[PDB]
RNA sequence: AGCGAAACCACAGCCAAGGGAACGGGCUUGGCAGAAUCAGCGG
RNA sequence: GCAGUCAAGCGGCGACAUUGCUAUCAUACCGAAGCAGAAUUCGGUAAGCGUCUACUGAUGAAUGUUACCGCAAUAGUAAUUGAACUUAGUACGAGAGGAACAGUUCAUUCGGAUAAUUGGUUUUUGCGGCUGUCUGAUCAGGCAUUGCCGCGAAGCUACCAUCCGCUGGAUUAUGGCUGAACGCCUCUAAGUCAGAAUCCAUGCUAGAACGCGGUGAU
RNA sequence: UGUACAACGGGGUAUUGUAAGCAGUAGAGUAGCGUUACGCUGCUGAGAUUAAGCCUUUGUUGUCUGAUUUGU
C-alpha cells in the first residue's frame, strides 16, 4: 500500500499517446488518485474513480 | 522532410571538420603506450584508434549528407525553385561526390583495419596509421569547394519562407517598383517599401492573412521584365496553386509607360490564364481595355494609398478562390459592465491584487468574509469537529436544545423507575 | 557512504557538545542562544496545510512529531571568555552560592560515600559582603567580550530515575557585555520559562547522540529545520487539546510512554523525528542562521495528536473515551 | 464572449472546474489565474469560491449541479459539506449523492431544465433531482457512451456534444431537451468535449489549445451574441 | 478530519492506525487493528462471537439501541455554520454522554439478573 | 578448571625517492608517531 | 610513398605551402555561427559532482589527585537531477512556433537518524481450540532440544515506514575602467569592478591518547 | 537515615478470543417402553498474557557499609 496525506493507507500494463488518451471510450477499473488526478484526460474516459 | 528546412547541421569546412575529428580521436582515445606492454594490447590500441577515427569521419559525413534535402524528390515546384536559386546539377554532383568520398573513407578504414590485424612491428602499425590518417585528410581536404558550396546553400536555405503548394496562396506579379510592394505590406505583415528604385523586393516574400475564418497567404513577385530573378519568380508562379495578379502604373512608378506594361503583361499569356487572373491599376483606355481579351479578368484604377480598394480586391480574390427555446439568465450578472482591462476603475481581478501584494503563486489562499454569512461579527471559526471520540459534525444542528429537552427528563424517568433493581 | 562520520567510534560523552553559536546582537537585549531537554518519545500530528502554492493546500497532512521534555532551565553561574590567538579562553568563572543538590551530586560518583563538603570555602567567601566576589565580575567585564551562562536540567521535575544533573555552557549574543553579566547575575538561582527561549513556528535545530545499534550509532549528530509545532506546559491543562479538536486530554499516551514516565511538565513538539531515543538528553539551537523561506513563514494548525497506548494495539485515545465505548467490565461495577 | 484558459496549462477545463448559472467551482492552488479568469467575466454578481472536493483537484469531474441546486460526490468529506453550505446561499439547495462511482461529472450532466443520469444511478437521488434541481431526469447513454456526463455540456442556450451525435439527433434534442445542441470537438479535436469545457447560459470556458473553429461553433450554439 | 467506522468491529477508528483496504467496488473498508483486517480477509464473521460490539449490544450483554445512540450518525445534507451554534454541540454531546452513562449500567445489571 | 605441542626462527621491521641485473631490510635525503594490548576487509 | 613552380641555409642536398587514386558525453561565469525564438554545434574552463608497514570496531599510567566545563592545531567532509506554477502563450516571429533571470510546488538519485502506522520481524515461551503422546478419566492437552489454526506488542526494521540535509569571500577562463610601453593604440606591466560548480572561509564529525584554559574539594 | 533503594497487590494498558465447574433439564433429539447409550445459557469482552528492557504506587512493608589507593 501507499501512504495518503489524509492519514490512512490505500491499496487495490497500459500505455497511451503523448496526450495521455487511451485507446478506449469506456475505460473502467480501480482508477485511483494516481491516475484520476494525475491523468485528467484519462479520468474523463474512466468511470470508476478510486 | 517537409517543404521547410531549418535543422540542417552546419557544414564544417574540410579543415574544420578534419581538425574536429583529429581532436576527438586524440582526446577520447588513449595516448600512452610503451614497447614493453603486451603486443596484443598495442595491436588493440592501434586498431581502436584507427577504427574510432574512421567511424567519426563516416558519421560526420553521413550527418552532413542527411541534413540536406533531396532537391529532385522534394517537389516539382520546389525543385524548379531551387534550380534557379542554386545550380541543381552542381548540387547533385556535389552530393554524389560527398557520398563517394564517404564510401572511399569507409573502404580505406576497413582495409587498414584488416591489414592492421596482422601487423608485425609497432613502427609498422604506426606507419600504417599515419598513412591512413594522411589519406583521410587528403580526401577530406579536396572537398573545400563542395563543402563551401554546401555551407552557402545551407545558410541561404535556413530562412526561406517556403510553404506547402496546396495551401491557398495569392501571387502578385508585375514590373519592379510598380506599387504592389505596399500591397503585400498592407495585406500581410512585411517590411517592404515603394522606394523609387526598381528592385525594392529582391526575395519572394510570403505573408499569411485570414478571411472568413479561413487561412490565406500572399506572395510578392520580386520583379518581371533570361533574368535569374525573373526565371525564379516564373518557376514559382507557374507551379504554385495560387491566383496570379498583375499591377500597372501610369507614368511615375515602374518607369515604363502603359503600353510597355501591357506588352509585358501579354507575354505571360501562355500560362497565366489558368489562375483566375485579376488586374489592379495604380487612347490609354484602349490599351487598358486590351486586357479584356483574357477569358476572365477584372481591371480597376487605384493608388498605393487606396487601402479600401486593396481590401475589396482581396475579398474578391478570396470569394473567387472559395467558389472554385429562449434562455434564462440572471440579468443581474449581465447588467454589470463587461470586464475592461484598460479601465483603471475596473473590478480588479484577484490576479492583479495578488501581484501587487502577494506577488506570484507564493501568496496564500484565504477565505475571510468569502462565506455568505449573515453576521460579520463572528467571521472566524475554529471548528471542534471532534469531541469525546465523536464527530461534532453529527451534532451541529440549529437549536438542538429543543430535542435535548425531550431527553433531559429521561434521566429522572430511569432513576425513579429503578432499572437497577 | 559518507566518510564525515567515520571512524565508527563511540562519542566521548552522552551529552552532545555545542560547538557553534550566533555572533552578536547590536540592539536586542540579552537572550538565550539555546535550550536543552530530554526526548519523551514520538507521536503523530495532523493539521491543515496553509503553505502557499501547495498541491495539498488546505488539505490534511500527517507526519511524525517528537515530544521533547524541557523542564524550566535554571541558571547557576556565568563564564567569561576572552578572545586570544589560540581561540576563546575561559579566564574566570563564578557560581551563585546556592547550587542545588542535583548539581552538587554531579560532582561525585559515590555521593553516598562522599562527605558532601563541596562549595564551602568559596560559598563561605561568596557569603561575604560582595566586595571580594565583585572583583571577578569587574575583571570579566573589563576584558571579556563573549559570556557564557552555566545551566543545568531540573531532573527532579522529570520522571527519570536520575538525581545527578548536567552542566551546559550557553552563550549569549546581546551587546554591551556589561549588560550581559548584569543580567546573568540578576538571574542567579532563577529559572527561565520554555516560552521565553523559543516560540511557535521557529526553525530551530537540535543535536544529540543517536541510539547505539548494539558500534554503529552512538555518535553526535545535527540536523537543521527541526521546526517546533506547539510548546506545551505541564501546569496548563489541556496541552494535548489542539486548536481545532480542542479535546480535553494530554499528549501522554494511554498507559504512559514506552519505557518512559508519564509527561507532566513543560514539553515541546518538533516536526519530524529527532536523534537519540527515550531517556536521553537533547539540546536545541536556532541553527545559527535564519531559514528565510515560505516553509518557515507558515503557521501551525495542529488538529489531533496520536495519544493511543503503545502496548499492543490501541482502540482509544483517552480513558474517558474507553469507558463509554467499552462500558463496564468484570473489574468494574 | 467565450474565454480560453487553462489550469496548470492543462486543457481539461471540465475536470478542474464546474461552472454553473448560480455558482462557480474551480480547482485550488497558488495559481489564481484560473479563478481570475472566471471572476473577470462573472464579476461578483454570483459567488465564485474555489474549494476542494474529497481532497482532489478534479472538483470539475467530481461535482455537478444546476441553478436550483448543487450535487457533490459521495466521497465529499463532512468538512467540505460545511463549506458548501457556507459559500452557496440558502436559496440554492445542496444534496449529496451516493453514486457507485465517485464522480458526478460522469454520472450526472444537467442544466436548468433537463438532466441526464447514468443508467444505474440510485433511484433515491434520481427522484430527488426533480425537486433539488427541478429538471427532468432521463437515463440515456448518448450514442451508447457509458460516461454520459463527461462527453457533453448542457445549458438553457444549448450545448456542444461529442461528434458521434448525428445532426438528426441534434435537431430532435431541440424538442427532447427544449434546447438545440451541436456536435463538435474541443481541445483540438478531442472526442471528450465535456472534459475540456465548462459553459453556462451566459459564459463559456474552453481550453487554450482549442481551435478557433471549435470556439466559434461553441459560441454560435450558445447564442451569446 | 472525520472519524469513520470499521465494518468488522462496528466501532469508530482514528486515522493513521490499523490497515485500510479499498475493494474494486469503489468504497472504503477500514479496520481498527490488523487482527480485524486479517479476520475480514479470511471472511470470519465476528457478529456471532461473544466479544464483538455488534453481538454484545444486540443480544443483551451490552447496551442495545436506544434514543441516546441516535445523534452520532452521519448526515447527507450540510448545516449552515454559526459560532453560537457551536457551543450547543459541546453541551448537547456532553449531556447525551451523561444520559447514556446511566443506561449502560442498567443494561449490564439487567443482563446480570439471576446471578444471586 | 587443569594438562600441554608442533612448523619456523643469522636478526627482523612506520613509510616516499635514488639505488643500475633494481632485493631494499639494515646506504643517503625527508616525512612519521606512544610501554603494554583485543580484533581482521573476504588480502 | 611516387615527380614537381617548390628553396632560410648551402656540397649537388634542403622542415615551409600547394598539383593526380588510394586531455569531459552532460553539470557553464564566456565568445562565434545566416543564433528572428527554443534547439543546435564549435574554441572556453574545470576530473567538482554526474555517466612486516594498513586499520576496518578497540584498550591502557601520564601533564599533584579527584569531578565538571570549555578552546581548537589536526584528518575527513556531501547533497542532488528532473517535472509544473511565472514572467507564458511572452520578448520574438512572414503565420505555426515557443526562452529565461527573481519566488514557489513535487519525486528518483546519495547521506544522518526515528520508530508515528505496517511488516520479512516472536523465545511476552504469551493466549482460545486442536494432533501425535495418548491422560484411571469427566480434571488433562501432561509433548513438537523449536508444534498447528487464529493473533501479538516489544527487540529487529525498511518509502517495505518517517523527518532532515550551508552562507560569505579570494580566484581560472572571460567582459570593462583608468594608463602607458611604442607621444598612437590597447584589458595589464602599476591597481581596480563583475565573474568559476575552483580554493578558502560557514557548519558537522573525532579531538595532539605528552596541545591548552577555568572551577568545587585537602 | 531520607518526598532515599525496594515487592508485591492494585490500577492504566491493550492482547487472545469465553478457561477448569456445577450442567444442558435452555432444544427437536428416540434404539427401547415421556426414558436416555446420547441427542449458545449465570459467573463469562470471561480465565490467562498483562516485562527477567510498557507506565504507576491511593504504600504498607523489607532495607541501609562489606574492600581499596593516592595528596600542591
Ligand atoms: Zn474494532
Amino acid at each position: 500500500s501507499w501512504r495518503r496525506r489524509d492519514g490512512v493507507f490505500l491499496y487495490f500494463g497500459v500505455i497511451a499517446n503523448p496526450k495521455g488518451e487511451m485507446k478506449g471510450s469506456a475505460i473502467t477499473g480501480p482508477v485511483g488518485k494516481e491516475c484520476a488526478d494525475l491523468w485528467p484526460r484519462v479520468a474523463s474516459n474512466s468511470g470508476v474513480v478510486v | 522532410m517537409q517543404l521547410s528546412w531549418k535543422d540542417i547541421p552546419t557544414v564544417a569546412p574540410a579543415n574544420d571538420l578534419l581538425d574536429i575529428v583529429l581532436n576527438r580521436t586524440q582526446r577520447k582515445t588513449p595516448t600512452v603506450i610503451r614497447p614493453g606492454f603486451k603486443i596484443t594490447r598495442i595491436r588493440a590500441f592501434y586498431m581502436r584508434k584507427v577504427k574510432y577515427t574512421g567511424e567519426g569521419f563516416v558519421e560526420k559525413f553521413e550527418d552532413i549528407l542527411k541534413g540536406f534535402p533531396n532537391i529532385n524528390d522534394v517537389h516539382p515546384f520546389h525543385r524548379d525553385l531551387m534550380d534557379t536559386l542554386y545550380e541543381k546539377n552542381h548540387y547533385k554532383i556535389s552530393l554524389a561526390a560527398i557520398s563517394r568520398a564517404k564510401s572511399l573513407v569507409e573502404q580505406v578504414a576497413r582495409d587498414y583495419v584488416r591489414l592492421l590485424k596482422f601487423g608485425q612491428s609497432l613502427f609498422q602499425c604506426k606507419q600504417l596509421k599515419r598513412a591512413a590518417l594522411g589519406r583521410m585528410a587528403t580526401i577530406v581536404k579536396k572537398l573545400r569547394d563542395p563543402l563551401a558550396y554546401l555551407e552557402q546553400v545551407r545558410q541561404h536555405i535556413g530562412r526561406l519562407p517556403s510553404i506547402d503548394p496546396n495551401t491557398r496562396t495569392l501571387l502578385i506579379c508585375g514590373y519592379p517598383n510598380v506599387g504592389k510592394s505596399s500591397f503585400l505590406r498592407c495585406i500581410t505583415k512585411s517590411d517592404v517599401d515603394v522606394q523609387p528604385y526598381a528592385f525594392t523586393t529582391k526575395s519572394l516574400y510570403v505573408g499569411h492573412f485570414d478571411y472568413k475564418y479561413l487561412r490565406f497567404q500572399a506572395i510578392d513577385t520580386p520583379g518581371i521584365l533570361m533574368n535569374n530573378i525573373e526565371m525564379q519568380s516564373i518557376y514559382a508562379i507557374a507551379h504554385l496553386r495560387s491566383c496570379v495578379l498583375y499591377f500597372m502604373d501610369l507614368s511615375e512608378q515602374c518607369g515604363f509607360t502603359i503600353e510597355a506594361q501591357v506588352k509585358l503583361f501579354h507575354s505571360i499569356k501562355p500560362l497565366f490564364a489558368n489562375k483566375s487572373v485579376m488586374v489592379v491599376i495604380n487612347e490609354r483606355a484602349q490599351l487598358l481595355e486590351s486586357v479584356k481579351e483574357v477569358p476572365g479578368v477584372e481591371i480597376m484604377t487605384s493608388s498605393c494609398q487606396l487601402e479600401e480598394n486593396v481590401m475589396e480586391v482581396r475579398n474578391k480574390a478570396c470569394e473567387k478562390l472559395l467558389a472554385s427555446r429562449t434562455p434564462f439568465i440572471p440579468e443581474s450578472v449581465k447588467n454589470l459592465k463587461k470586464y475592461d482591462p484598460e479601465d483603471p476603475n475596473r473590478r480588479k481581478l484577484a490576479r492583479d491584487i495578488e501581484a501587487e501584494n502577494g506577488g506570484a503563486g507564493v501568496f496564500n489562499v484565504n477565505l475571510k468574509d468569502k462565506y455568505l454569512l449573515e453576521d460579520d461579527e463572528w467571521k472566524n471559526d475554529i471548528m471542534p469537529e471532534i469531541l469525546d471520540g465523536k464527530n461534532v459534525y453529527d451534532f451541529l444542528d440549529p437549536e438542538i436544545a429543543a430535542k435535548l429537552q425531550a431527553l433531559e427528563e429521561e434521566e429522572e424517568k430511569l432513576e425513579n423507575e429503578g432499572f437497577y433493581n | 557512504g559518507h566518510l564525515g562520520f567515520l571512524p565508527r567510534k563511540r562519542a566521548a560523552s552522552i551529552r552532545a557538545r555545542v560547538k557553534a553559536f550566533p555572533k552578536d546582537d547590536r540592539s536586542k537585549p540579552v537572550a538565550l542562544t539555546s535550550f536543552l531537554g530530554y526526548k519523551a518519545g514520538m507521536t503523530t500530528i495532523v493539521r491543515d496545510l496553509d503553505r502557499p502554492g501547495s498541491k495539498f493546500h488546505k488539505r490534511e497532512v500527517v507526519e511524525a512529531v517528537t515530544v521533547v521534555d524541557t523542564p524550566p532551565v535554571v541558571v547557576v553561574g556565568v563564564v567569561g571568555y576572552v578572545e586570544t590567538p589560540r581561540g576563546l579562553r575561559s579566564l574566570t568563572t563564578v557560581w551563585a552560592e546556592h547550587l542545588s543538590d542535583e548539581v552538587k551530586r554531579r560532582f561525585y560518583k559515590n555521593w553516598y560515600k562522599s562527605k558532601k563538603k563541596a562549595f564551602t570555602k568559596y560559598s563561605a567567601k561568596y557569603a561575604q559582603d560582595g566586595a571580594g566576589i565583585e572583583r571577578e565580575l569587574a575583571r570579566i567585564k573589563k576584558y571579556a567580550s563573549v559570556v557564557r551562562v552555566l545551566v543545568h536540567t531540573q531532573i527532579r521535575k522529570t520522571p527519570l530515575a536520575q538525581k545527578k544533573a548536567h552542566l551546559a555552557e550557553i552563550q549569549l549574543n546581546g551587546g554591551s557585555i556589561s549588560e550581559k553579566v548584569d543580567w546573568a547575575r540578576e538571574h542567579f538561582e532563577k529559572t527561565v520559562a520554555v516560552d521565553s527561549v523559543f516560540e511557535q513556528n521557529e526553525m530551530i535545530d537540535a543535536i544529540a547522540v543517536t541510539k547505539g545499534h548494539g558500534q554503529r550509532g552512538y555518535h553526535s549528530r545535527t540536523s537543521i529545520n527541526h521546526k517546533i509545532y506547539r510548546v506545551g506546559k505541564g501546569d496548563d491543562e489541556a496541552n494535548g487539546a489542539t486548536s481545532f479538536d480542542r479535546t480535553k486530554k494530554t499528549i501522554t499516551p494511554m498507559g504512559g510512554f514506552v519505557h518512559y514516565g508519564e509527561i507532566k511538565n513543560d514539553f515541546i513538539m518538533v516536526k519530524g523525528c529527532i536523534p537519540g531515543n527515550r531517556k536521553r538528553i537533547v539540546t536545541l539551537r536556532k541553527s545559527l542562521y535564519t531559514n528565510t523561506s515560505r516553509k518557515a513563514l507558515e503557521e501551525v494548525s495542529l488538529k489531533w495528536i496520536d495519544t493511543a497506548s503503545k502496548f499492543g494495539k490501541g482502540r482509544f485515545q483517552t480513558p474517558a473515551e474507553k469507558h463509554a465505548f467499552m462500558g463496564t467490565l468484570k473489574k468494574d461495577l | 464572449m467565450a474565454t480560453r484558459t487553462q489550469f496548470e496549462n492543462s486543457n481539461e477545463i471540465g475536470v478542474f472546474s464546474k461552472l454553473t448559472n448560480t455558482y462557480c467551482l474551480v480547482a485550488v492552488g497558488g495559481s489564481e489565474n484560473f479563478y481570475s479568469a472566471f471572476e473577470a467575466e462573472l464579476g461578483d454578481a454570483i459567488p465564485i469560491v474555489h474549494t476542494t472536493i474529497a481532497g482532489t483537484r478534479i472538483i470539475g469531474r467530481m461535482t455537478a449541479g444546476n441553478r436550483r441546486g448543487l450535487l457533490v460526490p459521495t466521497q465529499t468529506t463532512d468538512q467540505e459539506l460545511q463549506h458548501l453550505r457556507n459559500s452557496l446561499p440558502d436559496s440554492v439547495k445542496i444534496q449529496r449523492v451516493e453514486e457507485r462511482l465517485s464522480a458526478l461529472g460522469n454520472v450526472i450532466c444537467c442544466n436548468d431544465y433537463v438532466a441526464l443520469v447514468h443508467p444505474d444511478i440510485d433511484r433515491e437521488t434520481e427522484e430527488l433531482i426533480s425537486d433539488v434541481l427541478g429538471v427532468e431526469v432521463f437515463r440515456q447513454t448518448i450514442s451508447g457512451n457509458i460516461l454520459v456526463g463527461s462527453y457533453c455540456s448542457l445549458s438553457n442556450q444549448g450545448g456542444l456534444v461529442h461528434p458521434q451525435t448525428s445532426v438528426q439527433d441534434q435537431e430532435e434534442l431541440s424538442s427532447l431537451l427544449q434546447v438545440p445542441l451541436v456536435a463538435g470537438t474541443v481541445n483540438r479535436g478531442s472526442s471528450v468535449v465535456g472534459a475540456g469545457m465548462v459553459v453556462n447560459d451566459y459564459l463559456a470556458v474552453t481550453g487554450l489549445d482549442t481551435t478557433a473553429p471549435e470556439l466559434s461553433v461553441i459560441e454560435s450554439i450558445f447564442r451569446l451574441q | 478530519m472525520r472519524i469513520y467506522q470499521c465494518h468488522f468491529c462496528s466501532s469508530p477508528c482514528y486515522p493513521g492506525h490499523g490497515i485500510m483496504f479499498v475493494r474494486n467496488d469503489a468504497k472504503e473498508f477500514r479496520f481498527c487493528r490488523s487482527k480485524c483486517h486479517k479476520a475480514f480477509k479470511q471472511r470470519r464473521n465476528p457478529r456471532k462471537l461473544k466479544w464483538t460490539k455488534a453481538f454484545r449490544k444486540a443480544a443483551g450483554k451490552e447496551l442495545a439501541v436506544d434514543s441516546t445512540l441516535t445523534f452520532a450518525q452521519r448526515r447527507n445534507v450540510p448545516v449552515r455554520y454559526n459560532r453560537e451554534l457551536v457551543a450547543t454541540t459541546l453541551k448537547a454531546m456532553a449531556r447525551i454522554e451523561e444520559i447514556r452513562q446511566k443506561r449502560e449500567r442498567a443494561f449490564y445489571k439487567n443482563r446480570m439478573r439471576g446471578n444471586k
